[PDB]
RNA sequence: AAAAACCGUAAAUCCUAUCUUUUAAAGGAAGGAGAAGUCGUAACAAGGUUUCCGUAGGUGAACCUGCGGAAGGAUCAU
RNA sequence: UUCAAAGAAUCAUUCUUUUUAAAAUCCGGAUUUGUUACUUUGAGUAAAUUAGAGUGUUCAAAGCAAACAGUUAAAGCAUUGUGUUUGAAUACUAUAGCAUGGAAUAACAAAAUUGAACAAGCU
RNA sequence: AAGGAAUUAUAACAAAGAAGUAACACGUAAAGUGUGUAUCAAUCGAGUUUCUGACCUAUCAGCUUUUGAUGUUAGGGUAUUGGCCUAACAUGGCUAUGACGGGUAACGGGGAAUUAGAGUUCGAUUCCGGAGAGGGAGCCUGAGAAAUAGCUACCACAUCUAAGGAAGGCAGCAGGCGCGUAAAUUACCCAAUUCUAAAGAAGAGAGGUAGUGACAAGAAAUA
């Protein structure tokens, strides 16, 4: 025996079991449940624009020892408060305490990244100038 | 086995030669008559066959007479309305029910009663599908007892 | 009793007074039964006796019901292939058909029905030929590939 | 609001027009007329894409304005008038006579033709009505009504029909061995003899048509156009003579040149 | 219980081959099974076999040439169109150069190559290497 | 209005996704009555006019036995297998049994042969004869006056006539 | 022609009812993270009462105890 | 539940021809015989896309065009005049529906407290 | 005389009976044309309609039926069939092969991406079909509209007004605000492709041509 039915006229069972079971696949569930749109700040989007509310430090996971510089921002789209880690060696000060930040994902869909506890977002533009550009500095300077 | 975990293979297995053996003297008519007599005397098909095998010298009514014994009974018109095996099952069920009525706490009996009921329903269904039973025939736990006769 | 309605059930296409009862052939080799040619009964939507011409599809079914007046239900049972599993699966569909009392049809009887115009909200078919057949469970449950 | 559609999109145009995808957004949309748009061809296409007398629609229109192009001998100034399967075109200035035929592909060619043969046209009857005064009228694929047609004419057969005058010459029954052309699917150009007709009860009457390479092909009776008796066709067929070669054979032929 | 006699028979045969038997008692003979065996014989994989007639479902005993690598049924006897064959054979049998994929076809049972030659595909019984 | 907006046979609500397309036209019933003639024209589809008779009287009535017809005032409606309301309101429809001023037929008969082309040999019913004696005879309508705009009908005969009489039956 | 009456389409507004969907809330009670914080030592060794199950009661907390199970026991063994 | 058998070609195998029962049909000869699944052929489908044929868009993505002969004519074919060959294939267009060859595999239908086939007789 | 099948074509008889058959305009062709007109057929179609075919959900299992749910009869209505609507009479119909609900960040399909082969996802978006013109509803005209650069009304927005009234509907093209992670010029033209017309000769933000354009795609310097 196989486990599955392998009848010629078996197709109904075969389809139906697969349909029920698909939902055990985590990835599939993430894709096809409706709670995606509800319970997500970006609301199914690449980036989002948020004004900043608080420049804040976040202490890293136990083995590593740093205070990672985050920015607690409010999405204009959604009215959602989220921490977004700011890259760069000294790029917290490149932003203002109230600046229209454009924030992206961190690289792992929702799932959090690296040393950081539960900051799923990467600010990547401030006052329309590119954070990366500012970091490089040879390219650009923050307009205000 | 349909219901237990029994897996035994005890069986009659008939001989290769199916044209009757030389030593069999009985002409077919006589054997038919004998069969009829047996039927009249209250015996059921299987029992009749057994009797034929033992008391008279004859292995298989199929080799002496082209027909099997149930068929010949039918031809003669002394066939039961209610088939052998099914009837037996019904009887058993009835017996079980009486016991249950008497003796309410018997769980094993009840379980076995259910099994026999199920088997009846299978057998019953099969007979309906042919034409030995009428389609208007459910088996009822209330009636059952009267049915067997 | 033939005249059961508030109106007189006549038979259009009869021609009572002059000339040398009315039925037609319906075609596709479906023999008009004795009960249509003989045997008075008026039906506007009999294929043979009435004024509906059968044309379009012909599909065999198996009757599930006689409960409606001069009207029958037939489940077609068939096999929907699903290419993913390269397997089939029993599927079905209940076509309501008009009967006409030429055919005495108990349930489980095989019928063949021609199309015809829309006779009612759902009955687009009428039964042309009724094979007998016998059934033991419920017609509901009999699969007969067809 | 929603009624009929006046435009035709150039990709939705029927392939045997052989239009471009580029070179326009739209197509000409045959006027209503004596032919079914999917098996017709407007005059514009003939003038512009087939004969190439015109470069543009404008030029075609201009040409039409001079009352010089006749289709079945009476003039037409409607650029998008549908010409269709068998019809003789008489471009008056060149003194050219064309007859539309099919290629061995689906495509219309204008065939080129003599004065003498031009004066008739084949026409397949479709329906044969009875009308008032028990007079029978045939109805041809040319969307033309022939009245007082000879009684022996039956529903599928062709009729050699004169153009100078509306009356008929002769008719060719739909027989078991009658020279036939096709006018629809796959085997469209094909010309054969007929082996057999099926005559299905409720359905389309399928027929089988042996070629002159003895390659049998089937076809609906619908879209078959009787063209002769077993011996000779009653029209001049194109160069190929309705002998749809195999692909390989065609390629070989192409190579040998 | 039994369902597909043929499958069981083939399994038995395979087992015998694996052990390196010589003889092997295929226990319910079937017309289809017989046909299959004949086909196998034709393409060399099997020797003689003495379909013994009881007065029931017969027994075959079959003579093996130590030559089969595997033989098998492919249950669900999938209908298989002539165009659909090639992919199936690619999926199944070890090389295009050898092995045989046996179809029941309205022109009796025959291998994939045979089917191709004919024109008709049909339902797919089994195979060997 | 000729359209969907209706349950699905399984008894599921067809969620409507389409207005009302004019070709699903359900223009309202002409309850055509007795009276002096009066008919309007309603403009159906391709300028296909149809004649909403709204009052009527002088329909063409046939006599099937002899296969002839005559135009008569119709003096009353007496049965309607649809509903009794219609008959109360004296409304003519395509299977109303009504009473014809039936002198014309009698006159015709007199002209032709006797007193109460020619395949005569049938020579009348008893019931029908009796009816004629009072002047006024029962007759179906057969046109659909609301469409056609004429109260054309025919005289009710033998078996059907008897049935209608029975239906009418008075009694209590 | 206006105006009117009656059916019939029937917008819209209001009133409920129900449902769906976001959303507030004193308090409650979980969870996860963090910080070398308090109290024990439960588990891992016969883990110092073998462990674990189901169930019932208990107890600051791990847990304890009863009943019947299991070896995933520390016994394949008289 | 009709298994099989025999002959000819080819490099043990491949493809072909012929017959071995019973019933109805046709002038001793010759020719129809369950249903559906399945399969094979078709038929009928818009093109665009896709696969794919042809075609040096300078290549290529393309497109559906083109090629050929000439400092200006020969050659052809037409009865001084007229360029010529052509191409824009084919396949894909379900899982259903349509017709279709079918021997295998599947179903189902036919089939005995009795079922129908003939020859005679009577209505 | 067909069609597999006729209450079909058709023919006769008895009754009604629309509309029509040029009170029109050119000067043409080798006597012709334009415009109009009854019926028929063709055609451009349209409406209905048969069968088969769809995603997620059973933490949706019973639904539908006074309010037509299922059928029969008679009608009314329709261009025609039909609970499409009315009346009268049945008590049906669908459902574990998932009815009925719910969800869809769903218009459908041709297709797109990605795949050895299966498949999985996508398909607002060049074509076909459906639907809608702020929201519903209602009409007139007409062959065709339940039309929206037609009209009536209400709701929701909103413009001018001398305050009496009046008009208005970009999901046409540009263009603007808003929303937003997120998207171009208030350009030139009817030359091509087509449509409409009293039909070469006029119109067409249909359509095309440029402008913006690192959406993609191809070729290709920096020796
Ligand atoms: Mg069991
Ligand atoms: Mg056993
Ligand atoms: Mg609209
Ligand atoms: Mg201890
Ligand atoms: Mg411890
Ligand atoms: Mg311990
Ligand atoms: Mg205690
Ligand atoms: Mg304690
Ligand atoms: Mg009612
Ligand atoms: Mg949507
Ligand atoms: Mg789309
Ligand atoms: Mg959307
Ligand atoms: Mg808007
Ligand atoms: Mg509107
Ligand atoms: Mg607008
Ligand atoms: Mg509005
Ligand atoms: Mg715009
Ligand atoms: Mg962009
Ligand atoms: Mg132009």
């Amino acid at each position: 025996g196989s486990g599955k039915p392998s009848g010629l006229r078996a197709a109904r069972k075969l389809r139906i079991r697969r349909r029920t079971q698909r939902w055990a696949d985590k990835s599939y569930k993430k894709s096809h449940l409706g709670t995606r749109w509800k319970s997500n700040p970006f609301r199914g989007s690449s980036h989002a624009k948020g004004i900043v509310v608080e420049k804040v430090a976040i202490e890293a996971k136990q083995p590593n020892s740093a205070y990672r510089k985050c920015v607690r921002v409010q999405l204009i789209k959604n009215g959602k408060k989220i921490t977004a880690f700011v890259p760069g060696d000294g790029c917290l000060n490149f932003i203002d305490e109230n600046d229209e930040v454009l924030v992206s994902g961190f690289g792992r869909s929702g799932h959090s990244v690296g040393d950081l506890p539960g900051v799923k977002f990467k600010v990547v533009k401030v006052a329309r100038v590119s954070l990366l550009a500012l970091f490089k500095e040879k390219k650009e300077k923050p307009r205000s | 086995r349909m219901y237990g975990k029994g897996k035994g293979i005890s069986s009659s297995t008939l001989p290769y030669k199916r044209k009757q053996p030389s030593w069999l003297k009985q002409k077919p008519s006589e054997i038919e008559d004998a069969i009829i007599k047996l039927a009249k005397k209250g015996q059921t098909p299987s029992q009749i066959g057994a009797t034929l095998r033992d008391n008279y010298g004859i292995p298989q009514v199929k080799s002496v007479t082209g027909n099997k014994i149930l068929r010949i009974l039918r031809a003669q018109g002394i066939a039961t309305t209610i088939p052998e095996d099914l009837y037996f099952l019904i009887k058993k069920a009835v017996s079980m029910r009486k016991h249950l009525e008497k003796n309410k706490k018997d769980k094993d009996c009840k379980f076995r009663l259910i099994l026999t009921e199920s088997k009846i329903h299978r057998i019953s269904r099969y007979y309906k599908r042919k034409k030995l039973l009428p389609s208007n025939w459910k088996y009822q736990s209330s009636t059952a007892s009267a049915l067997i006769a | 009793d033939v005249q059961h309605e508030r109106a007189y059930q006549k038979q259009e296409g009869a021609s009572f007074f002059n000339s040398k009862r009315y039925w037609k052939k319906v075609g596709l080799g479906f023999a008009t039964p004795k009960e249509a040619k003989e045997g008075v009964y008026v039906d506007k939507k009999c294929p043979f006796t009435g004024n509906v011409s059968i044309r379009g599809r012909i599909l065999k079914g198996m009757v599930i019901s006689n409960k409606m007046k001069r009207t029958i239900i037939i489940r077609r049972n068939y096999l929907h292939y699903v290419k993913k599993y390269n397997r089939f699966e029993k599927r079905h569909k209940n076509i309501p058909c008009h009967c006409s009392p030429c055919f005495d049809v108990k349930e489980g009887d095989i019928v063949t029905v021609g199309q015809c115009r829309p006779l009612s909200k759902t009955v687009r078919f009428n039964v042309l030929h009724v094979e007998k057949h016998q059934i033991f469970g419920s017609a509901r449950k009999q699969f007969v590939l067809f | 609001g929603k009624g009929i559609k006046k435009h035709l999109k150039r990709v939705n145009a029927p392939s045997h027009w052989m239009l471009n995808k580029m070179g326009g957004q739209y197509a000409p949309k045959t006027s209503s007329g004596p032919h079914k748009l999917l098996e017709s061809i407007p005059l514009v296409i003939l003038l512009r894409n087939r004969l190439k007398y015109a470069l543009t629609f404008d030029e075609v229109k201009m040409i039409l304005i001079q009352k010089i192009v006749k289709v079945d001998n009476k003039v037409r100034t409607d650029c998008t008038f549908p010409v269709g399967l068998m019809d003789v075109i008489h471009i008056t200035k060149s003194n050219e006579y064309f007859r539309l035929l099919y290629d061995i592909k689906g495509r219309f060619v204008p065939h080129r033709i003599t004065n003498e043969e031009s004066k008739y046209k084949l026409c397949k009857v479709k329906k044969i009505l009875l009308r008032k005064g028990r007079l029978s009228i045939a109805v041809t694929h040319d969307g033309r009504s022939i009245p007082y047609i000879h009684p022996d004419v039956k529903v599928n057969d062709t009729v050699r029909l004169d153009l100078e005058t509306g009356k008929v010459l002769e008719h060719l029954k739909f027989q078991v061995g009658s020279l036939v052309m096709v006018t629809a699917g796959h085997s469209v150009g094909r010309v054969g003899v007929i082996s057999s007709i099926d005559k299905n009860m409720g359905t389309y009457d399928i027929i089988h048509v042996k070629d002159s390479r003895n390659k049998v092909f089937a076809t609906r009776l619908s879209n078959v156009f009787v063209i002769g008796d077993n011996t000779k066709p009653y029209i001049s067929l194109p160069r190929e003579k309705g002998i749809k070669l195999d692909i390989i054979e065609e390629r070989r032929n192409r190579l040998k040149a | 219980v039994r369902m597909s006699v043929l499958a069981d028979c083939l399994k038995t045969i395979n087992n015998a081959e694996k052990r390196g038997r010589r003889q092997v008692l295929i226990r319910p003979s079937s017309k289809v099974v017989i046909k299959f065996l004949q086909y196998m014989q034709k393409k060399g994989y099997i020797g003689s076999f003495e379909i013994v007639d009881d007065h029931r479902s017969g027994k075959i005993v079959v003579n093996l040439l130590g030559r089969i690598n595997k033989c098998a049924v492919i249950s669900p006897r999938y209908d298989v169109k002539l165009d659909e064959i090639e992919k199936i054979i690619t999926s199944i049998l070890p090389s295009r150069l050898f092995g045989h994929l046996i179809l029941t076809t309205p022109y009796g049972i025959m291998d994939h190559e045979e089917a191709r030659r004919k024109h008709t595909g049909g339902k797919v019984l089994g195979f060997f290497f | 209005r000729d359209g969907r907006h209706k349950l699905r046979l399984t008894g599921g609500k067809k969620k409507i996704h389409k207005k009302k397309r004019k070709y699903e036209l359900g223009r309202p019933p002409s309850n055509t009555k007795l009276g002096s003639r009066q008919v309007h024209v309603v403009r159906g589809r391709g300028r296909n006019y149809k004649y909403r008779a709204i009052k009527l009287d002088s329909g063409s009535f046939s006599w099937p036995t002899f296969g002839i017809s005559k135009n008569t005032r119709i003096i009353d409606v007496v049965y309607n297998a649809s509903n009794n309301e219609l008959v109360r309101t004296k409304t003519l429809v395509k299977n109303c049994i009504v009473v014809i001023d039936s002198h014309p037929f009698t006159t015709w008969y007199e002209n032709t042969f006797g007193t109460t082309k020619i395949g005569k040999s049938k020579n009348i019913d008893p019931l029908l004869l009796e009816q004629f004696k009072q002047g006024r005879v029962l007759a179906c309508i057969s046109s659909r006056p609301g469409q056609c705009g004429k109260a054309d009908g025919y005289i009710i005969e033998g078996d059907e006539l008897l049935f209608y009489k029975r239906k009418m039956d008075k009694r209590n």
